[PDB]
């Protein structure tokens, strides 16, 4: 019984804290797209302009 | 057969002695290794909860 206790007491807090990595790793991996879009708007303006 | 069967009656006893005593030996051992069990358990997931902190 207080097998499972240690059992809860540890995997709860695993998954707890794994939620937060994968959101804040979730961000961190498009952040490169966001701003690579952000710039190609200037890219485009200009590449426009020379029209 | 008259004897071996006369010596019957006690051949078992101290093996019913004996059966006793091993699986009372055998319970408190089993019971005493189990809670060494549980605490070491509990120590040593508190200190994996930490590292996965």
């Amino acid at each position: 019984i207080e097998m499972a206790k240690a059992q809860r007491d540890y995997e709860l807090k695993k998954a707890a804290y794994d939620i937060e990595v994968n959101t804040r790793r979730a961000q961190a991996d498009l952040a490169y797209q966001l701003q690579v879009a952000k710039t190609k708007q200037q890219i485009e303006e200009q590449r426009v302009q020379v029209q | 057969d008259y004897l071996s069967s006369l010596g019957k009656t006690q051949t078992a006893v101290v093996q019913r002695d004996a059966d006793i005593g091993v699986a009372e030996a055998e319970r408190d051992a089993g019971i005493r290794e189990a809670e060494c069990k549980k605490e070491m358990l509990d120590v040593k997931f508190m200190a994996d909860t930490k590292i996965a902190d």
